[PDB]
RNA sequence: AAAACUUUCAGCAACGGAUCUCUUGGCUCUCGCAUCGAUGAAGAACGCAGCGAAAUGCGAUACGUAAUGUGAAUUG
RNA sequence: GAAGCUCAGACGAGUAGGCAGGCGUGGAGGUUUGUGACGAAGCCUUGGGCGUGAGCCUGGGUCGAACAGCCUCUAGU
RNA sequence: UUUCAAUGGCCCGUCUACACGGACCAAGGAGUCUAGCAUCUAUGCGAGUGUUUGGGUGAUGAAAACCCAUCCGCGAAAUGAAAGUGAAUGCAGGUGGGAACGCCCUUGUGGCGUGCACCAUCGACCGACCCGGAAGUAUGGAAGGGUUUGAGUAAGAGCAUAGCUGUUGGGACCCGAAAGAUGGUGAACCAUCUAGUAGCUGGUUCCUGCCGAAGUUUCCCUCAGGAUAGCAGAAACUCAGAUCAGUUUUAUGAGUAUGUAAAAUGAGAGUU
RNA sequence: GAAGCUGCUUUGAGUGUAGACGAUCGGUCUAAGUUCCUUGGAACAGGACGUCAGAGAGGGUGAGAACCCCGUCUUUGGUCGAUUGGAUAUGCCAUAUAAAGCGCUUUCGAAGAGUCGAGUUGUUUGCAGCUCUAAAUGGGUGGUAAAUUUCAUCUAAAGCUAAAUAUUGGCGAGAGACCGAUAGCGAACAAGUAGAGUGAUCGAAAGAUGAAAAGAACUUUGAAAAGAGAGUUAAAUAGUACGUGAAAUUGCUGAAAGGGAAGCAUUGGAAAUCAG
């Protein structure tokens, strides 16, 4: 692949931004996002607030203030009622998921915000949605 | 404001309609690229159009 | 959020101003609008 | 919203000031200098630029400002040059020295062709 | 713009009703304007033409000529005026048709029925 | 040609509202108005509001 | 659209719905959850699954420790004990 | 053969003009008659409450209006239906009662009040019945305490064995009559 | 090693009625309405105009009479 | 015209078949202050030009009323 | 542009040298619409999703647009023939590995890790199957034992719309067979069903570029066929490798060749 | 429900007048340039200067007309008829010695037969032929049981009834991302016409002068058809074999080639003709 199949202008801006980041820095994180932003919709499965919470507070934790990054959708999981303070960056958050993060927790970011924050992707966990569907 | 609501509060004249939220926070990509948070980390820019 | 100035019948700027509605902050998606316009303009076609 | 999304809407495919041909595209827009469609010289998509255009024996200039760019009536202001082709050149480069210089080489060249009109029109 | 559901903007129907009209309606279609003086005299804009009406030709090659309608030729949508004639090739004379829209009434054939028609159109007799 | 060709086409109601909002927001960008062909070279303000 | 089709390129080329315990606390109005979950109140919330079109309450998931009464037609054989140590009660709808 | 739906906007507009013409014909009285509160008859829907055909003869007898007066003043009567649970008696009763309370009957023969029909007549107004008489759903309970006696009530003690008791009741009853 | 003849090219003229433009037509959709006859229907035949052969109109009162309306034609 | 500019290297038959980009036609929405009785469309042409090609622009003649470029939609293409 | 000279040039299409079609020109003329299903891509929303059966509104243009109502469909739970029961072991696991990142030792490398998707394994968790019957009101079920079972749970991912492609059915890419029925006319014919059976014959309309086989395999078959490969591909993901080879060599056993193993040699090599 | 008992409630199968309300027809009323210059046969074109707009839908007029015309908008209206819609008020008769509804019963309750049903044959449980043929808590129908039973629900063999619904016909309306004369109905015109078959039936071809017939006077040649001059036209390169007029195909003129073919391609020469 060399370009995204969508015609979304806002997605093409992300591709434009991250082409520069991948080819002007050596960060393999930027290359990873570029390869995953080119992917089709069914190759970019959703992720859940429950999964992200489990993946941060997992075993030895080691999450702290590391901002979780996923290229896809961050859906909510109503099966959990206690949501920890989280910092998440993604293409899009469902309306319920965004409210649950904001009202009791940390912050939501878009991918362009992440670049202005951690352009090398320093101290981030690059999760991926379940491809089993 | 009553018709279209907002991206955070439900529209008064459209039940459970929240304005869609942008995929990207800022659409001024050139200022992002030329920002100090990015230009300070980028490796030495390679040459533009070159001689044969 | 900025504000806009209302204008009068005579064409002068009125005293009052209104806050800019949140709708003007929505994304501008030419491709989605074209796809919807393609599929909405078909809804007043009489069969032949 | 922002300038890139404006360019991604109007610049690439549809504008009233754009002219496509067999494989080439030109910008008729009265505020562009090179006359051709790109992000660096787009009138509608970009912030303040400078151009010049003819009127009945003289030349006059268009500019923008960032604060007032939401009010199209005086978004552009007009300044007039009707004294000499050379003095126009010194005027034009002066009013763009404190401004980005990526346009002068197109701007200053545009002038002399417009002034060349008046000479050829006189002939 | 029409808003009544009872009239046609269709070219097909409008042309058929025009070219396929009776004589009692063709008379209405042959309405001609009044000249300024009688227009201000009667407060009327136009009337259907009648035989022996005194008119003036405004448009066409016969412009400026006056006369009286010797006969309104309703079927052909033409008006006929004396001394407005064409020299036949053999030597005869055959008048010409000037459409009712291109003439102007300079002197009516006033009559009782025409009096009520003028006063019925809010006019002054 | 049969009359029962598929003449009308469904669109998701939310997508319809999305596009209407986007066209409304697009009506407030003077660049978009000029490109579409409107003559707003001397309009006082986009958006333009007159009194009640 | 015919113009994109392949023909325009071949020219020449010839009754019991189920609810589990991880979902009862999602059936409340959000203000009921706000003011009744986790607070040591004398009176406990009541959940009528039948009003959400659910017949049998199965027992999959963990529970918050807030006491809550569940009204249901049928119930799985573990779903009741889990709400015992959850402090709430189960009583059966007729 | 092939049933097409190109008249769907047309048929919708026909009904609107049908309602508007009907309502304007009988403007004083409400366009829509009242209906009782009735429960759908099956285990899937029995919890819900919907509008039935008419009020049973028990309810008109209780409400104090004859089956003749009710038909004249816009109360439909259903003879087939019979109401057995006295709540269905109730819920329909005040439904008739409040309808009569808000009902205003114009006197016949030049506005001399007969019996208790009414005195005022300028209050003529055509109102939606579902506004003054909406049909509600079942009243659910909220925040009831204790019932720790139901705590010890360990569900299947009833369900599992009484279901088996019901299943084996016929065989059990046959057994008892056999050795007797 | 001409002319005639054949062939090719161009000009002009024939032949033919394509192309373009149009349109009182068709087709489709929707809406509205319910009205034949033994008190002689639908259909058919013969007649009726100043000169009509055509189409409609009409029935020995025969391209109609009575009445109402319009207001001054009809037309080759 | 980031869908852009630039440098370098190798390669080039092709049936069924797979893929991509284009040319042309009728009608629809938008746009070009678009062309036109001082001659639209069409038609002819030992006139000229463009494209690898589908095709396109133009000169002259005839003609007499409508027609086209661009971005999309559509199909009795 | 015409013509001349030299040089070359079998008449095109279709089937399999033929044969079959072609006197010439203009116009018409053949993969269409719809329903189901499936993949893929895109858009909206997301444990939800879909209001166009219906109601409101829109009279100035009104078959549109907009608003409201989720009964219901699909999804959220599986198993069993059915009664009926009905799914985090273990930071909703470990076991190894595994993405980027951090994380350095402050270079990086390497590691430290972390572990996403995952990946394989497994611990298990529910149903069925079998053995056992704590209890609790004949009834009845638990604890526990299987290495039998399920495109099972194990922190849901689907729903709607549009497009492309394939397939099934409707006349079904177009054209073409005798026939048969119904009802009529005349002493065989007519009109409808009919646009039939078509396993075939013929035809099937613009350009350029790119990739490009197969005839024999893999078996299976009642039949023609499919398979299946192979080839050509299309999408996802390992290792910078002994990871390969229509190849040679060396050693090695057995009676130049044989195989296995390894030196030469060229290439980024695998996959589901 | 009938028949006895009770006290409340009620009441027309009527008839003129006035006003309002709507339905339709019938008619009537509807704003503003035809002002100048250029082209043109014609201005409805271009330019200048204005006007109306609840009217800038559409059509006509000698070429793209909001203002020349018909119309369109106001119009869900003003007016004028005619009837009718039934309500409102009013006036007059009516007869009204009245009957009915509901508290109660001290009870009586009639209820559809060759029908239901069973067996049998046909056909798509339903119906039909055939033989038998019922009953009064009976009969039909089902959940149960059990193969019988309880239980539930309904009252067949008599009958009426608007609305939501259908509508390739008829008549009347409005439209179209439709067809544009080999298309669209077979039929845009003299179309179910001419015509064909004994008959049932079958069934075409055919649109376009011009703004106005101004449809070509007159002279001459010819018997005539026609020709040549003329004459009309903005135009006969519009003459009724009529807009535009393509190809196949034919004739004349000019050029060139050719000894049993030609056509085509590459390279140039010659002749013609362009181009920068």
């Amino acid at each position: 692949r060399s370009k995204p199949a969508s015609e979304n202008v806002y997605l093409k801006l992300l591709v434009k931004l991250y082409r520069f980041l991948a080819r002007r820095t050596d960060s393999r994180f930027n290359k990873a996002i570029l390869k995953r932003l080119f992917q089709s919709k069914t190759n970019r499965p959703p992720i859940s607030i429950s999964k992200i919470a489990a993946l941060t507070s997992r075993k030895s934790a080691s999450s702290q203030n590391k901002t979780t990054v996923v290229v896809g959708t961050v859906t909510d999981d109503e099966r959990m009622l206690t949501v920890p303070k989280l910092s998440i960056a993604a293409l899009r958050f469902t309306k319920s998921a965004r409210a649950r993060i904001l009202k009791a927790g940390g912050e939501v970011l878009t991918l362009d915000q992440l670049a202005l924050r951690a352009p090398t992707g320093s101290n981030t966990v690059l999760v991926r949605g379940k491809k089993h569907a | 404001d009553s018709v279209f609501g907002s991206t955070t509060e439900v529209a008064q004249l459209k039940k459970n309609y929240f304005l869609p939220e942008n995929i990207i926070s800022n659409a001024d990509v050139t200022r992002l690229i030329n920002s100090d948070e990015i230009q300070s980390i980028v490796k030495a820019a390679g040459p533009s159009r070159v001689k044969r | 959020r900025p504000t806009v100035s209302i204008y009068n019948k005579d064409g002068s700027v009125s005293s009052e101003t209104l806050a800019l509605p949140f709708v003007f902050k929505a994304p501008i998606r030419p491709d989605l609008v074209r796809s919807v316009h393609t599929a909405v303009a078909k809804n007043k076609r009489q069969p032949y | 919203q922002q300038d890139e999304v404006i360019w991604q809407v109007v610049g690439h495919e549809f504008c009233s000031y754009r002219i496509k041909g067999e494989a080439q595209n030109f910008c008729r827009n009265e505020y562009n200098v090179t006359g051709l469609c790109n992000r660096q010289s787009c009138p509608l998509a970009n912030s303040r630029y400078a151009t010049v255009r003819e009127d009945n024996g003289k030349l006059y200039l268009y500019m923008k400002t960032i604060e007032r760019a939401h009010f199209p009536s005086k978004l552009w202001q007009r300044i007039k040059l009707s004294k000499n082709y050379a003095k126009a050149l010194e005027q034009i480069d002066q009013q763009l020295l404190y401004w980005p210089g990526r346009q002068i080489h197109r701007c200053k060249q545009r002038l002399t062709r417009l002034t060349q009109y008046l000479l050829k029109a006189r002939r | 713009m029409k808003f009544s559901r009872d009239v046609t903007s269709s070219r097909r129907k409008q042309r058929k009703a025009h070219f396929g009209a009776p004589s009692s309606v063709r008379r209405v279609l042959m309405s001609a304007p009044l000249s300024k003086e009688l227009r201000e005299q009667y407060k009327i804009r136009s009337l259907p033409v009648r035989r022996d009406d005194q008119i003036t030709v405004i448009r066409g090659s016969n412009k400026g000529r006056e006369g009286k309608i010797t006969s309104v030729y309703r079927k052909k949508f033409l008006l006929l005026i004396e001394r407005v004639t064409r020299e036949k090739a053999n030597g005869a004379s055959a008048p010409v048709g000037i459409d009712a829209s291109k003439v102007v009434i300079t002197k009516l054939h006033l009559d009782k029925d025409r009096k009520d028609l003028i006063v019925r159109k809010g006019g002054k007799v | 040609t049969k009359t029962w060709r598929k003449w009308h086409v469904k669109v998701n109601q939310n997508e319809k509202r999305y596009a209407i909002a986007s066209a409304v927001a697009a009506s407030g960008v003077p660049s978009l108005l000029l490109a579409r062909g409107h003559r707003i070279e001397e309009i006082p303000e986009v958006p333009l509001v007159v009194d009640d | 659209p015919t113009h994109v089709s392949k023909t325009r390129k071949l020219r020449g080329h010839v009754w019991r719905p189920t609810v589990n315990l991880d979902r009862l606390w999602t059936l409340l109005p959000n203000e009921a959850r706000d003011k009744y979950l986790g607070k040591n109140t004398e009176v406990a919330p009541v959940i009528n699954v039948l009003q959400s079109g659910y017949g049998k309450v199965l027992g999959k998931g963990r529970l918050p420790e807030t006491p809550v009464i569940v009204q249901t037609r049928y119930v799985s054989r573990r779903a009741e004990e889990k709400i015992k140590q959850a402090g709430g009660v189960v009583e059966l709808i007729a | 053969y092939v049933k097409t739906w190109f008249n769907q906007p047309g048929r919708k507009l026909r009904r609107r003009q049908a309602r508007q013409t009907k309502a304007a014909k009988i403007a004083p009285r409400p366009v829509e008659a009242i209906r009782p509160a009735v429960k759908p008859p099956t285990i899937r829907y029995n919890m819900k409450v919907r509008a039935g055909r008419g009020f049973t003869l028990e309810e008109l007898k209780a409400a104090g209006v004859s089956r003749r007066v009710a038909s004249t003043i816009g109360i439909p009567v259903d003879h087939r239906r019979r109401n057995r649970s006295e709540e269905s008696l109730q819920r329909n009763v005040e439904r008739i009662k409040v309808y009569l309370a808000h009902l205003i009957v114009f006197p016949r023969k030049a506005g001399q009040p007969k019996k208790g029909d009414a005195t005022d007549v300028s209050g003529a107004e055509q109102t939606d019945v579902a506004a003054v008489l909406p049909i509600t759903q079942e009243a659910v309970e909220e925040a009831k305490p204790i019932t720790e006696e139901a705590k010890n009530f360990n569900a299947f003690s009833t369900l599992s064995n009484e279901r088996a008791y019901a299943r084996y009741a016929g065989a059990r009853a046959a057994f008892q009559k056999k050795r007797a």
